[PDB]
């Protein structure tokens, strides 16, 4: 009924792209 | 120490990461930042 | 002949152009006086705005200019037919290349001297036995 | 499911709604077949009134059979 | 291939390779000494050549020795 | 480089030096045809040896030769 | 304007395009501040660093794909194929700076140089066999690695 | 918005004996042989002929009349051998255990045991076209509606020859009846696909599926009541189904729900026949015509509303891409080239769809359980597929030389991609190669392994695994999509990805294909070989207008041999021998293809079945540890299945032997054009005439050797025949022997 | 794998030779020779 390894790297997939946008955001701000 | 939960290898190279890995090369990059010309 | 006047035409970049053989080696550069600012196929690879007046482009290879000089006096209705290729080293040096004797290769000239004219026929060719240690060729001698 | 004031309702307040979207957004709409009037609704004609209610009637079958089974 | 294919292709592609190699970033240190290009087309004709002749000498001694070692031995 | 020879049969109808893209050959004065012409190759560095002037010759077999001697950047065509 | 990819370094004649993967602001500040590129260091202290990620990487594929997989020498195969492979890399690159920077001798861009290319070529060998012969010590003690990140020999 | 000229061509014959008119140096005189050739390469190139869109459009028109009169009697040829020449009323008496034969051979020179016992008395060549599945799905009951249908294709054969006449030599249109490209669109779209489909589907639902209906009930031949009996008495029709009772009253008040007992979203296979449910079908023809037709009004013709396609391509454009479309609207509706590149890039990629569809979902009755009629249908549209990608290949390079002006396309999408063709060219080779080494290597790895007799280090599924995760994650999708994402259907979309095994007469349709680490292996190896001929054809498109070696490729030509033996030799430079170099490659990536269907349909699907449940294959299984090694490929697939079609001499399959052996000998005669060049040919052919001179008789026809481009398109032309002809032989004497 | 023949020794160190050490220097060798001036 808990969660699997495979969710938890889809996870971090996931939150992977934010990390990259937030990366953007953070160079277009500091610009 | 162990991980009753899934995925109880990721923590055991997320923690040394994120103690070591991450601020050593932050505060190697900011320390290249804040003090280049 | 010694320096190039003209400005770059407006290209957005490529990836067939100057390579790591023009800082090192040699490259050319065409240099021609347009009419108006039309649009030219360079052999590079895509088109480009040529600028209006005397404008000058850089090239890796002799056949590319040639290519773009033959593009220049045949698909045009204005004909530009004042384009001048020169070799550029990475010394700085200038060399005049082509028309450097001034009137065009197509049509015959006083000043040219006959380089490389044989005066015989191809059947009239000497045989590869009487020279055949001499280290010469059997056309050239 | 069958004739009803209720899905007739439904499609004539959605078929009216297309009709709002045609006179909004289409970018040239008299240009056609000229309608007799502008009684009706905008200064369509008769190409782009068949035209907006012919998507009355797309937009009809989709929220009734959408609503038929839910 | 060598037989098949002629060099103009492979010139073509050589041009690519070298500006590939011309614009990576940390392939930028090493730079031939030599211009690579294709093979000439009496030179790759000889290695197709070579290529049909050993080819086939290997895979008929394949052919010719096992079968009658197998047949008699 | 390419030794582009020119034997006497030359007519002078500068087709060989119109079709070559390299700008080698070149028309010098003459008097042994009617067209008082014949080709010519000082620009011989810059041959690559296309043997597009032996493409477009009316004699019978055709009086300009290109002799595939040595090579180098020009002659081997390249732009690296 | 609004274009993102556009002609390098301004003139638009040489063959290469000024774009968002070739020439980002994060692209020159991250491949011109690797060890090949980054500027203010001899050739021994960039050979060291760029030798010393190339060791530490290849006792992986023997470790694990390896022929020694299957016996418990899986580790030591391990570190003597990647030893192989370092020294047979650095007798590459010590051999092209032994025959490409012979003549003129370039006197800046100390990098692409002989003494440059063979400081270059030291660098690289103690660092592809420390960053071997390291990664091969911490799999070997895997046990002890585990056990200090686990913390159960307190 | 009609534009018509009228007679604008004289019809007459005197034009008929004078060969090579159309051209301005064939009509001069055949001073030379090369001039025969020269006759057939440019007798379709009609943008050489005229240069003014107008006259060239017209003659393309008039040309698809005529293409389509070659179709129509070659499909009236089809039908007619169906009606007298067939045994279709034979099979339809029983399907599952004789075979369908609809060629008699002439007993002239022995070859009358060609006709071999296909059941039932009747003698015969076995087909595997399998059209006879296709007339059973349409409704088709005896021979005298097949012997009728000829007769009217035969008539609109005619029909499509008069209007090739008429609209070439009486009423042909203008240039902008052709250039009316938006309302080309929509009314393909709506009148061709919409409306033809919609036409269908009242067939499937008057014809199809009442006769298929009452056949699976099982109802003898001579006892089916005829098709239009159902239309002229509706009880028969109301019987079989309950909602046709109801007429036409609930789909025009939107009460469709009424209609679910006979417009169905079963899925899946019918078991009792083996292929798709006729209802499924006629509700899906009935779903495509709608969406077609509701597609069909997009564009703006004449009433204002509808999307005129130019802004469409203006309004595209980003920070990337610079100009974006601006100017494909103008090239697309003034070069035929270009169209002629996109439809057969996307007519090939639905005729290889076509062919990865009609083996996992079956839409004929009994087709699935004829192994020949599903192998030979697979593998014939992956051919016409590849065929005509690689003439996508083609003409985008024509396109490129003849008809791609530069100063209408500035910074567009296609300035753009021809800007960069290096950093295209140089990344697709690269993943070319390491696709090649990761692919190939594999295969050469664990075939190294297995000889050096360690078979744990080897790449199978016992040895290190590479589990295709992501598709085997896909089939688990699709195995749980009924009921979760897929709730109004019952079985799956097919019964390969996963489900219950199909067995109909003895054999079985569709079992679930499981994925192993060979399945990974042999879809890298497809992968990569779609991605070199997608090198060869892509940098044939790109690099046709000039390059840094030959900067003067547009001048000289798209078809040229070479530019000389300089800069070290350019033999096979041009945007032809590219599309030369391609046709090989698609050789090469088909017939993988179709050896990796036939091996696995043939070891994990295919074979008899067994009442107890347990299903015993073709070959035992054999793809599972012994498709991952090129002598695995060897012994196991090209030694062990073509020992049917070595040892039937005598018998049925005896011209599978004579045409094996055929096709290997023309591959053998393609290396001699490959291989050899025209100046040695040249010179033997002037000592034949200097034999012929000697007894004086010597033509006044010069006779000469065929042109370099000749002989390399003679060389690729004998080559792809023999390959084809010998797989052709190999899989129908194969699969004809395995039932 | 083994060698029932005398000085078994003797390919244990011959074939890595020819194999390896032979071919590197060969290569190397002629890789600084073809390519100097
Ligand atoms: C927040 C993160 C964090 C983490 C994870 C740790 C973790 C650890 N600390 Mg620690 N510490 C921290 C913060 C942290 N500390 C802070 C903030 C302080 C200051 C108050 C201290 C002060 C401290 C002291 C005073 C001591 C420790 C010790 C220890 C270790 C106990 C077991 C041991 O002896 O390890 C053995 C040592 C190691 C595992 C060192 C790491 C070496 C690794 C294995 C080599 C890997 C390098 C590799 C080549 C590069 C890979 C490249 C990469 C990109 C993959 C343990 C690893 C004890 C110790 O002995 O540590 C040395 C000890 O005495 N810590
Ligand atoms: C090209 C295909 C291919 C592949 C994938 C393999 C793979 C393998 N072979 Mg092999 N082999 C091949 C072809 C291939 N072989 C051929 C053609 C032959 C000759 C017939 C052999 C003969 C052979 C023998 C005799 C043996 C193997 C063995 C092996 C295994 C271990 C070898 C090893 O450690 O590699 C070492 C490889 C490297 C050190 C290179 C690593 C390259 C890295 C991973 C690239 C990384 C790129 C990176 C991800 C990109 C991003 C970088 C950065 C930007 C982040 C391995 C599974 C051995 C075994 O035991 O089998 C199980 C063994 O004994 N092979
Ligand atoms: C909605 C009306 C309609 C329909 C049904 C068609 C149908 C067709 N057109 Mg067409 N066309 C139309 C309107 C229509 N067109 C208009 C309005 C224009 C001008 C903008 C064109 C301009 C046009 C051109 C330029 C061409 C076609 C072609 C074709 C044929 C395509 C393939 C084929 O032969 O199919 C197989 C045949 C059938 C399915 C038979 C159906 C038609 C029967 C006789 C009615 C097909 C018959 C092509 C052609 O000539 O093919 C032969 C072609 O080159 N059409
Ligand atoms: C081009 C396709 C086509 C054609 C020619 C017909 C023609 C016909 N249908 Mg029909 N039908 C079609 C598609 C078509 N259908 C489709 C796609 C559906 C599914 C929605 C139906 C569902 C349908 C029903 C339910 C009935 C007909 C009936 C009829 C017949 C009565 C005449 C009439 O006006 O209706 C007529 C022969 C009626 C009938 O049985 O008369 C014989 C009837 O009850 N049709
Ligand atoms: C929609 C389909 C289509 C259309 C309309 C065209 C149209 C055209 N193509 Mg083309 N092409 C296509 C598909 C198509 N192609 C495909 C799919 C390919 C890949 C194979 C090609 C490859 C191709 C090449 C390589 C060339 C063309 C050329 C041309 C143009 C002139 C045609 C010509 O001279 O041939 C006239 C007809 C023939 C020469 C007959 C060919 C006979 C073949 C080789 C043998 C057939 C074998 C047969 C099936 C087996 C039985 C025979 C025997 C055993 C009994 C013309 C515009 C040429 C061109 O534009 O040059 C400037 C050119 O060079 N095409
Ligand atoms: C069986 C013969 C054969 C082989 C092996 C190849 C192989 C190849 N062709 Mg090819 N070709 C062939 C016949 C062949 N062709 C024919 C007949 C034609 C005629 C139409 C063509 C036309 C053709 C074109 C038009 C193109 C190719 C290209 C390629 C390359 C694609 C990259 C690849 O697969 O990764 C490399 C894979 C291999 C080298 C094979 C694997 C073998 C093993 C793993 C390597 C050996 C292991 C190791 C090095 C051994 C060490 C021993 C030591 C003593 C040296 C590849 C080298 C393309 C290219 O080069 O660009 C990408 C390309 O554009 N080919
Ligand atoms: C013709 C000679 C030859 C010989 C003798 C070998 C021998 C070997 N190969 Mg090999 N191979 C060859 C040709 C050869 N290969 C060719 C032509 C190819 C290309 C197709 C390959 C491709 C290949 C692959 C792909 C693989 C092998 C592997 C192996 C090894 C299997 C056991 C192992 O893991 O070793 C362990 C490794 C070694 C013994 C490396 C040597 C390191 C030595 C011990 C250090 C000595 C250096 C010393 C400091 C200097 C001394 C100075 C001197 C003057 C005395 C074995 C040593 C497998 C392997 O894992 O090798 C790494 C493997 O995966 N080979
Ligand atoms: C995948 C990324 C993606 O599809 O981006 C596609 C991207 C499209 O560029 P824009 O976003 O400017 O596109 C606007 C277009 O819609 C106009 O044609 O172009 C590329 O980056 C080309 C490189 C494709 C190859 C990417 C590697
Ligand atoms: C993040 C990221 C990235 C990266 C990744 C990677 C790929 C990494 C790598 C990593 C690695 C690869 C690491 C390594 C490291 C290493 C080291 C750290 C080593 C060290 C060594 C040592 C410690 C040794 C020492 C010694 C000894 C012991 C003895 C002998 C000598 C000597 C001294 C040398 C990329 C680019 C994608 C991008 C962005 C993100
Ligand atoms: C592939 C190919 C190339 C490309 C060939 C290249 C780029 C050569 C690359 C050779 C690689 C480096 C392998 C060479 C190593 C071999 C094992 C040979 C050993 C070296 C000897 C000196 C012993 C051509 O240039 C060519 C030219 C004319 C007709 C056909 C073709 C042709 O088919
Ligand atoms: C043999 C050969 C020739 C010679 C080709 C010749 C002589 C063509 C032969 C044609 C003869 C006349 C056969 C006729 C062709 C068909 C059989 C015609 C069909 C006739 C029947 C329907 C009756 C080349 O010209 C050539 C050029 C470039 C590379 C390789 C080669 C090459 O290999
Ligand atoms: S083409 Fe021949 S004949 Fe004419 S000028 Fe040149 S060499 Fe003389
Ligand atoms: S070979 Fe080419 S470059 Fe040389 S003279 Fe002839 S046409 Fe000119
Ligand atoms: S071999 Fe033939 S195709 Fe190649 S360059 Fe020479 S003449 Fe041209
Ligand atoms: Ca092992």
């Amino acid at each position: 009924m808990a969660l699997s390894d495979t969710q938890i790297l889809a996870a971090l997939v996931v939150a992977l792209l934010p990390a990259f946008l937030a990366f953007r955001l953070s160079t277009e701000l500091y610009k | 120490m162990d991980g009753s939960y899934a995925a109880s290898y990721l923590p055991w190279i997320l923690i040394p990461m994120v103690g070591w890995l991450f601020p050593a090369v932050t505060m190697g990059l900011l320390f290249i930042h804040i003090e280049s010309e | 002949m010694t320096e190039l006047s003209g400005q770059p035409p407006k290209f957005g970049g490529s990836t067939g152009g100057l390579l790591s053989k023009a800082n090192r080696e040699e490259k050319y550069a065409i240099t021609w006086t347009s009419a108006s600012e039309q649009v030219f196929e360079m052999p590079t690879g895509g088109a480009a705005i040529m600028n209006e007046g005397e404008n000058l482009l850089y090239l890796a290879r002799k056949e590319q200019c040639l290519a773009l000089g033959t593009q220049l006096r045949t698909k045009f209705k204005p004909k530009i037919q004042d384009y001048k290729i020169y070799r550029v080293y990475p010394s700085g040096e200038v060399q005049y290349l082509h028309p450097a004797d001034g009137v065009f290769p197509e049509k015959v000239n006083e000043g040219r001297e006959a380089q490389g004219t044989k005066t015989r026929r191809i059947g009239q060719n000497p045989e590869p036995v009487t020279i055949k240690f001499s280290g010469k060729a059997p056309y050239e001698v | 499911l069958s004739w009803s004031p209720k899905v007739a309702g439904v499609m004539i307040a959605c078929n009216i709604l297309a009709i709002a979207f045609g006179k909004l957004t289409i970018k040239q709409q008299n240009v056609g077949t000229p309608m007799p009037s502008s009684n009706f609704f905008g200064g369509f004609g008769l190409g782009a009134v068949l035209g907006t209610a012919s998507f009355g009637h797309i937009l009809g079958a989709g929220v009734i059979l959408g609503l038929a089974n839910m | 291939m060598f037989l098949i294919s002629w060099r103009g292709y492979w010139q073509e592609l050589i041009e690519t390779i070298v500006w590939a190699h011309e614009r990576t970033p940390l392939a930028n240190l090493v730079r031939w000494k030599d211009k690579p290009v294709a093979l000439s087309i009496v030179q790759a004709r000889l290695v197709g050549l070579a290529h049909f002749t050993v080819g086939y000498v290997l895979t008929y001694a394949a052919f010719l020795i096992a079968s009658t070692a197998g047949k008699f031995g | 480089s390419h030794s582009v020879k020119i034997y006497d049969t030359c007519i002078g109808c500068t087709q060989c030096v119109r079709a070559c893209p390299l700008d080698v050959l070149e028309m010098v004065p003459w008097d042994g045809c009617k067209a008082a012409q014949i080709a010519s190759s000082p620009r011989t560095e810059d041959c690559v040896g296309c043997k597009r002037c032996e493409t477009a010759c009316p004699t019978d077999f055709l009086s300009i030769r290109v002799y595939l001697g040595a090579e180098t950047t020009r002659s081997m065509g390249l732009a690296y | 304007s609004n274009q993102v990819v556009q002609a390098y370094n301004g003139d638009p004649f040489v063959g290469h395009l000024s774009t968002p993967i070739s020439d980002s602001a994060f692209t020159r500040t991250f491949i011109g501040n690797l060890p090949a590129y980054r500027k203010g260091l001899s050739p021994i202290l960039r050979g060291l660093e760029v030798g010393m990620a190339h060791g530490y990487f290849l006792i992986g594929p023997w470790t694990l794909l390896g022929p020694l997989r299957d016996s418990e020498y899986q580790y030591i195969g391990g570190l003597i194929g990647a030893l192989a492979l370092i020294l047979v890399a650095t007798a590459a690159l010590s051999s092209y700076g032994l025959v490409t920077f012979q003549g003129e001798q370039g006197s800046g861009d100390t990098l692409q140089t002989a003494d440059g290319w063979s400081q270059f070529a030291a660098g690289f060998f103690v660092g592809g066999m420390g960053g071997a012969f390291v990664a091969y010590f911490l799999l070997e003690n895997l046990s002890v690695v585990d056990g200090i990140f686990r913390g159960l020999f307190n | 918005k009609v534009s018509v000229d009228n007679n604008p061509v004289p019809t007459s014959f005197e034009k008929w004996g004078k060969p090579g008119h159309f051209d301005r140096t064939l009509a001069r005189g055949p001073k030379t042989t090369t001039w025969i050739w020269n006759l057939h390469a440019n007798a379709h190139d009609f943008d050489s002929q005229t240069s003014d869109l107008e006259d060239v459009s017209r003659k393309i028109f008039s040309a698809h009349f005529g293409h389509l009169a070659v179709v129509f009697v070659w499909l009236s040829g089809m039908y007619f051998h169906g009606a007298k020449f067939s045994n279709y009323e034979g099979w339809l008496a029983d399907p599952t255990h004789i075979k369908p034969s609809a060629q008699v051979v002439w007993p002239i020179v022995g070859q009358g045991i060609l006709n071999g016992d296909v059941g039932g008395g009747f003698h015969g060549i076995q087909i595997t076209s399998g059209l006879f599945y296709l007339w059973r799905a349409s409704g088709f009951t005896d021979s005298y509606q097949l012997y009728c249908t000829a007769i009217g294709g035969l008539v609109m054969a005619a029909l499509m020859l008069f209007a090739g006449w008429f609209h070439y030599h009486v009423k042909a249109p203008k240039l902008e009846w052709f250039q009316n490209v938006e309302s080309m669109m929509n009314h393909h779209l709506a009148g061709l696909l919409g409306l033809g489909s919609l036409g269908w589907a009242g067939h499937q639902i008057h014809v199809s599926m009442p006769i298929n209906k009452l056949l699976d009930a099982g109802v003898a031949p001579k006892d089916i009541p005829l098709p239009h009996e159902f239309i002229l008495e509706p009880s028969k029709m109301a019987e079989l189904y309950p909602s046709f009772a109801q007429g036409l009253t609930p789909f025009f008040t939107l009460n469709w729900g009424v209609y679910s007992d006979f417009l169905t979203f079963k899925g899946g296979l019918n078991p009792v026949t083996g292929g798709l449910w006729l209802s499924d079908t006629a509700h899906h023809h009935l779903a495509i015509a709608v969406l077609f037709i509701i597609a069909g009004h997009m564009y703006r013709t004449n009433w204002g509303i509808g999307h005129s396609m130019k802004e469409i391509l203006e309004a595209h454009k980003g920070p990337f891409t610079g100009e974006g479309h601006k100017g494909l609207y103008e090239i697309l509706t003034t070069s035929w080239h270009a169209q002629l590149a996109i439809n057969l890039a996307l007519l090939g990629s639905l005729t290889i769809i076509v062919a990865q569809h009609m083996y996992a979902m079956p839409p004929y009755p009994y087709q699935a359980i004829d192994y020949a009629t599903q192998l030979s249908l697979f593998t014939h549209h992956m051919w016409i597929g590849g065929f005509l990608i690689v003439g996508a290949g083609a003409h985008g390079a024509i396109f490129m030389v003849r008809d791609y002006d530069p100063a209408k396309n500035v910074n567009n999408l296609l300035d753009r991609m021809l800007r960069h063709r290096d950093a295209i060219i140089s990344h697709l080779n690269w993943v070319c190669i390491f696709l090649g080494f990761h692919s190939f290597g594999l295969y050469i790895h664990n075939d190294t392994m297995r000889a050096l007799g360690r078979p744990q280090d080897m790449f199978s599924d016992t040895a290190i695994q590479l589990q295709p995760i992501f598709a085997q994650w896909v089939q688990h999708l699709h195995t749980l999509a009924p009921g979760a994402t897929a709730p109004n259907a019952l079985a799956t979309a097919s019964y390969a990805f996963g489900g219950e095994t199909i067995a109909v007469a003895g054999k079985v349709a569709m079992m679930p294909i499981t994925l192993g680490t060979a399945d990974f292996m042999v879809h890298h190896i497809h992968a990569f070989t779609i991605h070199v001929t997608a090198l060869i054809l892509l940098k044939g498109v790109l690099y046709a207008r000039s390059s840094r070696l030959v900067p003067d490729k547009a001048n000289l030509g798209f078809r040229f041999p070479c530019d000389g033996p300089g800069r070290g030799g350019t033999c096979q430079v041009s945007g032809w021998d590219h599309v030369f170099l391609g046709l090989f490659w698609m050789y090469n990536s088909l017939s993988v293809v179709i050896f990796h269907f036939s091996w696995k349909m043939q070891s994990d699907v295919w074979g008899t079945v067994s009442p107890d449940g347990s299903v015993t294959h073709v070959t035992l299984g054999n793809f599972a540890q012994s498709a991952i090694t090129i002598n695995g490929w060897l012994r196991d697939f090209l030694w062990a299945q073509a020992a049917n079609v070595i040892n039937s001499y005598g018998s049925a399959l005896s011209a599978y032997g004579i045409m094996f052996l055929a096709g290997h000998f023309v591959f053998a005669f393609s290396l001699m054009f490959l291989f050899s060049g025209r100046g040695y040919w040249q010179e033997l052919i002037e000592s034949i005439v200097w034999a012929h001179n000697k007894l004086n008789v010597a033509p006044a026809i010069q006779p000469r050797a065929l042109s370099i481009i000749q002989g390399r398109a003679v060389g690729v032309a004998h080559y792809l025949l023999g390959g084809i002809v010998t797989t052709w032989a190999f899989f129908l004497a194969r699969s004809l022997s395995i039932g």
